[PDB]
């Protein structure tokens, strides 16, 4: 180089480009997927990661601990990336798109150091996915019967597959029926808002309960809330928008009066403005009296005298999630409290939960929502539980949407291989050895699984590809025999989709890194 | 902690990034004396971090004067000191001649062309440049003294000394001729070690000549020697002429009353001994590279001897070369054929406010001094790096009587016969080569640059000219920007400068281009 | 005698940080060598095969493409002559919209030509005169280039094989479906009336499902949820207001003045009564959709929720100005019920989730209406930006094409017939100008010779076979990279042309820039200063 007076860039700025370039963003690659192969298989382990301000974090998710590491390398944030696209479209999946697509960089690294034109692999990787997303689609076990005793088996076993591999798979049967239930009762949009997730510390794993309606903490109860009795046994509730509170009537209203009647009036029209509410409250029939805005003490004397109940500033959700339950709408104003905007359970009781107050709505019939209570010693584990409950309830709508499944433990994966160095073997050779570089890369997540689980991955590999090639489809890794067996008989079962995101998302993602021949940082600006 | 495979201090780099840097680092050096080159050139002022100054457009000593960092521009210095030792002239022409054979490489390095694909193609051109500046050599009469003197102003029409032409040339060819020497079947030249320069400031430039002699910054040990011997008899020794201490150690042991003084009076003795032993042969002067003891020195006044101490080996040297002498280092083992008669006169005059030792008349000398007068110490230095560019040219042509056409000629009747030859190769590296041969057209390009006229149109001129049957020695008028036939001009070159010019070019070319990697900030091991 | 003093008068004078430039080797050869190492630096994205750069900018912001324009915005160049070539890529993306990479590289090849005819003794106001004209003789000479016109832009399938050459630059494995999506787009937009709108073409990016999985939706999405309890109209009867959903107040100042009981007791009912009126008599009028641009008031929400309204607020203005040439709707700028020709109308208008971001959907059933979007699917947000860039050079070549509906050859066949063309033009001018006319044409081969590179062939061997082809008489050659060894084709069958506005402005601007560039004889930079921006760019 010459020192060049002018020089053309910013000083500081560093260029990278060529084989070495590609090469190090494929190593970078690598180590990104290294931090996640543990994590995958029920014999997978959880990673805990410290933040700067010390908290800790416990996951057995991808995503999550992809999300912790601050990766900075630009090659190696794409993988970042495709786990998050992953955990949005899907829920699932999120280590198996990462080691994909670091397997397949990998693969394609021995070719890229020969100086293979880096169009000829994308094209192959292109090729190579479009089969296998066909293929998948084509070979994909569904059932045209409607029937809901089988599709309701169907989703507990999708759910069982996705929660055999965190911390709460041994209830896994438990909790996967609890997640079938609460997903099958949503209406038609699944939304994730309807079912709520409460953690409360203290209890074991299967003390956890869903609760058909809503449940949420005591919401800073006032003075006389202890003589509001805390159970109903047919109340009529009346959600409000309404702050019952002695008030300024407005911001900027202002009173001028020049007598002391007037001085008197004026503080008894106050008060018989706070009456007036409650008592258009007290006339509905309502018992049960929730409030998004602050109640006063003035009000809940008021309710308790009438035994009545009443609980203010309720979180929005929760309130919503009490309207989509018992069936009122939310009232603004108190003027027109008809029947028809009341809400209306079977039971309501106030109990304690492991040092906690919580307010139950039991006993809807026609109830659109739900409320998960997870009981665990640790925040951390209740956050990993309530994470894995997320994981599986991702699943279980996918489910819903579409009942197509094939057989997990890498039997899906190994057909896909045996498929695609099949269909390898008769094209001109270009590109036959990139693309049984895939069919070789798609080997990963079985060898994975038997790495993890302390197996002998070689041995295991030979005998599920010697079963693939003289006959079967869905035979996987058994991890608790230390053998292969068919997966779809052993119920492991993932849907079509995870597959076909997985393999569309790492496909792109590694064209992407591959497509890529020069890097150019420039200085940080205000570094301070 | 930070592993380091490599240490910290190391940094590579590979790639296109370092051919680029190489061949611009190679530009810069040619782009730094480029404008030195011609009868038209401007001299350059070079301040040494010593303090001194020196003041010259010769190429070799201003890249010497130089110091980089690049390593390209360290083997283009390298370069240039090769072409300096090996013959004396056309320093700036290979500079220049490297940086347009780097530049037309980079080109096809642009490419996609390997770079053994350039070297083997620049490689096939230097040989059919050998071949071309053989077949268009004209032969040179030695004997001719008017051939010589024109051949050595051809050599310093483009320096300071030009001003004084007919004066630089005498001088040099007189130095060469004597100092030319033949023994035992071996011929030999030696401008280095005899034909001293020596330059006094003062006087005027008119007044310096090559003596029949050798001239040394001595006097005479006592004052009553003499200053001034017709035709001296020179004695010439290493021995020191007084009493030393023995190799062994030698303690002596006086006892007696009577010791001491005899120990003083044989020093006195072996003194008298050897200078007896020195007399016996009855010479004139006595030289010695070593001291000379006063009571030496009375003994040899007693013998009208004169005598000169403490002289350099080089010059001593030179002195019996010049009288036809041989040192002797013992005074007892001197030879009538070891004293020195041949030295035509001695005389010691002072020169300003110095003495100074002439030997100054000699019959026949093989050695040589040259008495540079002028303005002061830095335009003396020019004239006697001038000097010895006029003498390394004059062994050359004495050495191989071929000449060349200058002025560009030679350049250009090569590029046109390359390009000739080019037609028929019907490859590859036929790009690489043409490109190679009319970089030739670099030297009349800066020619015309220096002289100031147009650089296209004369260049056109002269490709036109020379694309014609006996036009080989047509080439570009340095001071009036025309075109002339070269043997109406004159100015003719050695055949071994152009070819050693155009080798090292070629050669430069060819290592710079082979080089893709570098790494440093290692130690150095040793 | 070990030091050299500034000379006397201008370096003397000269400020502390400042630096002066003046002459031939220390200022023209500087800003040419810069030149060049800023066009080498984006020359090995041009073309199909070009590669694409992670460039990340002084906010590490990570920028993956090949765009030429997008490289040179993300790029802190410091050289002001590489500014000046900035600036000119910059005005040819502007004006076309494509073609940023065709300006560097005839800008860096035509500064390098000039370089080199200085050196062999040319001067630069003659290089510049000879630049000038073998321009004009190229402008004159494009027009007897194009081989096709566009002859139709309603249709779908011929526009879009016309717009699958512009983004097969970029996105060279999966061009077809690309075109046909941006064909469906362009299609639904641009009417009976000549003109259209880029601006009209929007483009939604949710993550997720990969490129494959996009699709053209005629109407808007917003990424949001609705305000209300409504979320799905099938006859939507949209009546949109640029004023906040809540009761008007006075710009003045607000002080409700109460002096009897009776007032304290009566404003909040009478308050509520008027704001449920004033919904009430928006509600008459059929308007099942209400889309605001300000807050929503509680009161306002629970009265909408009453008489079964959607709710749908857009904060920003854009965004409703677009919703309102879409639906064909009128902004209120009070609550007063629209009347019948202000009520716009969608044929459905529902809440949905899209992967996982909540989306809005404006969702029209006929294929027309003023305004049409396209949502793109990905696994990276990075590749649906580069997806976005190839839509917008997409939709700009398809405004070209409805400016001029030309075209010429594309590869390098039109680069080439140019140069050949010029070189003989140039053969028979007398004079010195002949030199740079010949250099100007031989700029040309930079396209090609690119593209060879880019493509992995060798150069010269395409070069060659160019020259040999055209001189037989075929103008419509040009280099074939679906090979793997030095081969031509004949590209009008190919279906691979460039738009003749784009080719005419990249010459024009590539040429200006370059004689620009030359015409610069001195430089005086003054000391850099640490400035937080120029109060111009903010
Ligand atoms: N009972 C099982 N036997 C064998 N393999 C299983 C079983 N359950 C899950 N797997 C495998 O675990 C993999 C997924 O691991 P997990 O960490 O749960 O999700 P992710 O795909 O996000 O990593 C799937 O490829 C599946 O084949
Ligand atoms: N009177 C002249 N007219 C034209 N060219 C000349 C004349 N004298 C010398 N030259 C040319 O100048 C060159 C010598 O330049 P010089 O400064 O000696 O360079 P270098 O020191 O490298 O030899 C020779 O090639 C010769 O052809
Ligand atoms: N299929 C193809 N075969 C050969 N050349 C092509 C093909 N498609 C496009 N090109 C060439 O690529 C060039 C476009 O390069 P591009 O990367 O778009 O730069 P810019 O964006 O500055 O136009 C066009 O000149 C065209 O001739
Ligand atoms: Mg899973
Ligand atoms: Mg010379
Ligand atoms: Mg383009």
């Amino acid at each position: 180089m010459m020192p060049t007076p002018v020089i053309l860039l910013k000083e500081g700025t560093d260029s990278s480009q060529g084989i070495p370039q590609l090469v190090s963003n494929i190593s970078a690659c690598q180590v990104i997927a290294e931090a996640v192969r543990t994590t995958l298989g029920p014999r997978g382990m959880d990673k805990l990661i410290v933040d700067g301000r010390g908290k800790a974090t416990i996951s057995n998710d991808g995503a999550t601990i992809l999300k912790l590491l601050d990766v900075v390398h630009p090659a190696a944030k794409t993988l970042v990336d495709i786990a998050k696209s992953q955990d949005a479209e899907v829920g699932d999946g999120t280590t198996s798109v990462t080691l994909l697509a670091a397997e397949f960089l990998k693969q394609v690294k021995p070719y890229v150091e020969e100086g293979l034109h880096p169009q000829i692999i994308i094209r192959a990787f292109r090729t190579a996915t479009q089969l296998a997303v066909n293929k998948i689609k084509e070979i994909a076990v569904t059932v045209k019967k409607a029937d809901k005793v089988e599709q309701r088996k169907l989703l507990e076993k999708c759910a069982m597959t996705a929660l055999s591999s965190k911390l709460i798979s041994q209830q896994k049967a438990f909790f996967a029926k609890m997640v079938v239930d609460a997903v099958m009762m949503l209406d038609d949009l699944l939304q994730l808002k309807m079912i709520g997730i409460k953690k409360v510390q203290g209890g074991a794993l299967e003390d956890s309960q869903l609760v058909a309606g809503v449940a949420f903490k005591k919401t800073f109860s006032y003075a006389g809330f202890e003589m509001q009795p805390k159970k109903y046994h047919n109340p009529k509730i009346a959600l409000l928008n309404v702050e019952l509170e002695l008030k300024a009537e407005k911001d900027n209203a202002e009173i001028r009066v020049h007598t002391v009647e007037d001085y008197q009036a004026i503080v008894d029209a106050e008060w018989n403005i706070l009456y007036d509410k409650l008592e258009k409250i007290h006339h509905s029939g309502a018992k049960v009296v929730l409030s998004k805005l602050p109640i006063g003490d003035v009000a809940t004397q008021y309710f308790a005298d009438r035994d009545m109940f009443c609980a203010g500033r309720v979180p929005e959700e929760d309130l919503k999630r009490t309207m989509m339950a018992c069936g009122g709408s939310i009232q603004t104003s108190v003027n027109a409290l008809s029947a028809d905007v009341l809400g209306r359970c079977q039971v309501f009781e106030e109990t304690q939960i492991g040092g906690e107050r919580y307010n139950f709505f039991t006993g809807c019939p026609k109830a659109k929502t739900c409320t998960f209570i997870l009981r665990g010693g640790a925040e951390q584990f209740m956050e990993e539980t309530e994470r894995s409950l997320h994981d599986a309830i991702m699943i279980v709508r996918r489910a819903i949407k579409n009942d197509s499944v094939v057989a997990g433990g890498g039997a899906i994966e190994m057909e896909l291989s045996k498929y695609l160095r099949d269909y390898s073997r008769t094209i001109p050779g270009k590109q036959q050895l990139l693309i049984g570089a895939y069919a070789k890369a798609l080997e990963i997540i079985p060898r994975q699984l038997c790495d993890n689980a302390g197996f002998d991955a070689t041995n295991i590999l030979n005998k599920l590809r010697a079963r693939h090639a003289q006959g079967g489809t869905w035979y996987g890794v058994d991890i608790n025999n230390e053998d292969i067996a068919d997966n779809f008989e052993a119920f492991v079962w993932e849907p079509a989709m995870v597959r076909i995101n997985a393999l569309t998302a790492a496909s792109e993602a590694a064209c992407l890194i591959v497509s890529v021949d020069e890097t150019i940082k420039n200085p940080r600006s205000t570094v301070d | 902690r930070p592993v380091l495979v490599l240490s910290q201090n190391t940094k590579r780099e590979s790639g296109r990034k370092v051919q680029s840097g190489n061949i611009n680092a190679a530009k810069t050096i040619a782009d730094i004396i480029r404008t030195c080159l011609g009868p038209k050139s401007m001299m350059k002022m070079l301040l040494d971090p010593m303090g001194g100054i020196v003041m010259t457009n010769d190429g070799n000593a201003i890249l010497r004067e130089i110091q980089v960092q690049h390593p390209a521009a360290k083997s283009m210095i390298e370069i240039s000191r090769t072409q300096d030792e090996e013959v004396g002239d056309g320093t700036t022409s290979v500079i220049i001649l490297a940086g347009e054979m780097l530049s037309v490489a980079e080109h096809f390095l642009e490419q996609q062309m390997h770079p053994t694909v350039v070297i083997s193609a620049y490689r096939k051109a230097l040989d059919d440049m050998i071949s071309t500046l053989k077949k268009i050599s004209i032969p040179v009469d030695i004997s001719d003294s008017d051939m010589m003197l024109n051949i050595i102003n051809s050599s310093i029409t483009t320096k300071a000394i030009s001003r004084w032409s007919s004066l630089a040339c005498n001088i040099a060819l007189d130095a060469v001729k004597m100092v030319q020497f033949e023994e035992n079947g071996r011929k030999e030249i030696d401008i280095k070690k005899y034909a001293r320069v020596e330059k006094i400031p003062g006087g005027i430039i008119e007044d310096s000549c090559v003596l029949r002699g050798v001239m040394i910054n001595k006097d005479v040990t006592h004052p009553r020697m003499r200053r001034y011997i017709k035709n001296p008899r020179i004695v010439l020794l290493d021995s020191s002429l007084e009493y030393k201490k023995g190799e062994s150690q030698t303690d002596i042991e006086i006892t007696r009353e009577e010791d001491f003084t005899r120990i003083l009076q044989m020093e006195e003795e072996y003194i008298q001994q050897l200078c007896e032993d020195i007399i016996q042969l009855k010479p004139d002067v006595v030289i010695t590279e070593k001291g000379i003891s006063d009571l030496a020195q009375h003994y040899l006044m007693r013998a009208n001897i004169t005598a000169i101490r403490r002289v350099r080996k080089t010059d001593n040297n030179r002195i019996a070369r010049a009288c036809g002498a041989r040192i002797v280092s013992r005074p007892e083992e001197l030879r009538e054929d070891d004293v020195g008669t041949g030295a035509g006169l001695l005389e010691i005059k002072k020169i300003g406010d110095e003495y100074f030792t002439f030997i100054t008349d000699c019959k026949d000398p093989k050695a040589c001094t040259i008495l540079l007068r002028g303005a002061s110490k830095e335009i003396l230095s020019e004239v006697e790096r001038n000097l010895q560019d006029a003498m390394q040219v004059c062994r050359n042509v004495l050495l191989d009587p071929q000449l060349v056409p200058g002025g560009g000629a030679s350049e250009m009747a090569v590029a046109h016969a390359l390009t000739e030859k080019s037609k028929a190769m019907t490859g590859v590296e036929q790009w690489p080569y043409r490109a190679v041969a009319q970089a030739l057209e670099v030297i009349p390009r800066t020619l015309i640059q220096n002289c100031g006229a147009s650089t296209i149109r004369l260049l056109t001129s002269l490709r036109a000219k020379h694309t014609q049957e006996n036009c080989e020695t047509w080439g570009v008028n340095g001071e009036t920007g025309t075109l002339v036939d070269m043997k109406e001009l004159g100015i003719w070159e050695p055949l071994a400068v152009k070819l050693q010019t155009y080798k090292t070019a070629v050669e430069t070319a060819v290592l710079l281009l082979r080089i893709d990697d570098i790494v440093s900030g290692h130690k150095k091991k040793g | 005698a070990l030091h050299v003093p500034k000379a006397p008068g201008f370096a003397q004078m000269l400020k502390e940080g400042a630096k002066h430039f003046s002459g031939l080797e220390e200022a023209v050869y500087r800003n040419i060598q810069a030149c060049k190492e800023l066009a080498q630096t984006t020359r090995t994205a041009y073309g199909p095969n070009g590669m694409n750069k992670m460039v990340i900018n002084h906010l590490e912001k990570l920028f993956v493409t090949n765009d030429a324009a997008t490289i040179l915005r993300e790029l802190e160049v410091q050289h002001p002559a590489a500014k000046m070539i900035v600036m000119a890529s910059h005005m040819q993306e502007q004006e076309v919209g494509d073609g940023t990479n065709f300006v560097l590289v005839f800008a860096g090849a035509l500064l390098e030509l000039a370089e080199e005819l200085l050196r062999i003794g040319l001067s630069v106001s003659e290089v510049i005169e000879g630049y000038e004209i073998a321009c004009r003789k190229a402008h004159e000479i494009l027009p007897n280039l194009v081989c096709c016109s566009a002859k139709n832009l309603r249709d779908i399938d011929e526009v879009s094989s016309l717009l699958r050459t512009s983004i097969m630059s970029k996105q060279y494995g999966n061009e077809v479906f690309l075109a046909k999506l941006i064909a469906q787009a362009c299609v639904s937009i641009f009417p009976d009336s000549g003109h259209f709108n880029v601006d009209n073409i929007r483009v939604c990016k949710i993550l997720g499902s990969g490129i494959s999985s996009s699709s053209v939706l005629h109407g808007m999405v917003f990424k949001k949820e609705t305000e209300g309890d409504v979320t799905s109209v099938k006859d939507a009867k949209i009546a949109v207001y640029s004023c906040p959903f809540d009761g008007m107040i006075t710009e003045t100042k607000g002080t409700v003045l109460i002096k009897t009981a009776e007032e304290l007791m009566n404003f909040s009912k009478g308050e509520e009564n008027l704001m449920d009126a004033q919904v009430k008599a928006i509600a008459d009028t059929g308007a099942n959709v209400v889309v605001t641009g300000g807050k929503v008031a509680d009161m306002a929400l629970h009265y909408a929720n009453k008489y079964n309204i959607m709710l749908v607020r857009l904060n920003s203005k854009w965004d409703l100005r677009r919703l309102c040439k879409t639906v064909g709707a009128t902004a209120l700028p009070r609550l007063t019920p629209p009347v019948l020709e202000e009520m716009g109308h969608c044929d459905s208008v529902y809440l949905s989730e899209v992967g996982d971001t909540q989306v809005v959907v404006f969702k029209h059933e006929k294929e027309d209406g003023a305004i049409s979007t396209i949502v793109l699917r990905g696994s990276t947000d990075n590749l649906m930006d580069d997806i976005e860039r190839a839509v917008d050079d997409g939709v700009n070549t398809f405004k070209v094409l409805t400016r001029d509906k030309r075209l010429v050859p594309g590869g390098g066949a039109t680069e080439i017939e140019l140069a050949k063309q010029i070189t003989s033009y140039g053969e028979t001018c007398p004079g010195l100008e002949q030199y740079a006319i010949k250099k100007f044409a031989e700029a040309f081969e930079a396209i090609p010779r690119a593209l060879a590179e880019n493509s992995g062939v060798k150069a010269n061997e395409v070069i060659s076979k160019l020259y040999a082809v055209h001189q037989e008489g075929n103008k419509n050659v040009g280099l074939d990279i679906e090979a793997e060894v030095p081969a031509v084709k004949d590209m009008l069958e190919a279906g691979i042309l460039d738009t003749y506005l784009g080719k005419y402005w990249a010459i024009k601007l590539a040429t200006n820039a370059a004689v620009t560039v030359l015409r610069v004889d001195q430089i005086i930079m003054a000391k850099p200063a640490g400035g937080p921006k120029p109060p111009s760019g903010k």
